[PDB]
Order: C-alpha cells, then sequence, then structure tokens
C-alpha cells in the first residue's frame, strides 16, 4: 500500500 | 463493533501521524475492501501520541468528510489547517 509521508 | 470518535489534535507544528488509502489508491494494511484513509503510522511523541492509532479510519476533518475523497486530497486538506485539527475516526472498541 501507499503511505503518504509525515504530516 | 466499532465507533465514531471524536479526537482534537493541535499540530506542534504537524499532526504527527502517516496516512494510506483513499479512492483510486491501493488500499491500506486493515481493511482491504474499505476505500478509505486509514492512519498507518503515528509519531510515538508526537502531538497524536495519546489520541490516535494505527488503524483509525479518518472520516471527518474539522467538519470536511474523508469518505469518497482522495489520498491527495486528504493529504493536502490535513497540511492547510493550521492549527486545530478535529477528526472523527472509526475505531475498534
Amino acid at each position: 500500500y501507499y503511505e503518504s509521508d509525515w504530516l | 463493533g466499532s465507533m465514531e470518535i471524536r479526537v482534537r489534535v493541535e499540530k506542534d507544528p504537524e499532526i504527527g501521524f502517516r496516512i494510506a488509502g483513499g479512492v483510486g489508491g491501493r488500499g491500506n494494511p486493515f481493511r482491504p475492501d474499505d476505500d478509505g484513509i486509514f492512519v498507518t503510522r503515528v509519531s510515538p511523541e508526537g502531538p497524536a501520541s495519546k489520541l490516535l492509532q494505527p488503524g483509525d479510519k479518518i472520516i471527518q476533518a474539522n467538519g470536511y468528510s474523508f469518505i469518497n475523497i482522495e489520498l491527495g486530497q486528504a493529504i493536502s486538506l490535513l497540511k492547510t489547517f493550521q492549527n486545530t485539527v478535529e477528526l472523527i475516526i472509526v475505531r475498534e472498541v
């Protein structure tokens, strides 16, 4: 799966 | 057997999480039949550390629905809020 960068 | 929980995170200066999923996304590691937005990582000493956990499904942020939206739209919105982020999440009891 594709994880966002930190926010 | 889940519930909708309201969680307030004060950006300091970020939320302190990573997220995955969304319409047109590649799924998520928790509920593979659900195209929603899920928390996948929480910074251990960050602003969300005592409030959110991996597996939480985000369904609303500051009044904006997170259902039927793409991950990029969720990311931009969460980044654009400057201070308080009031989330509704779905969590297993």
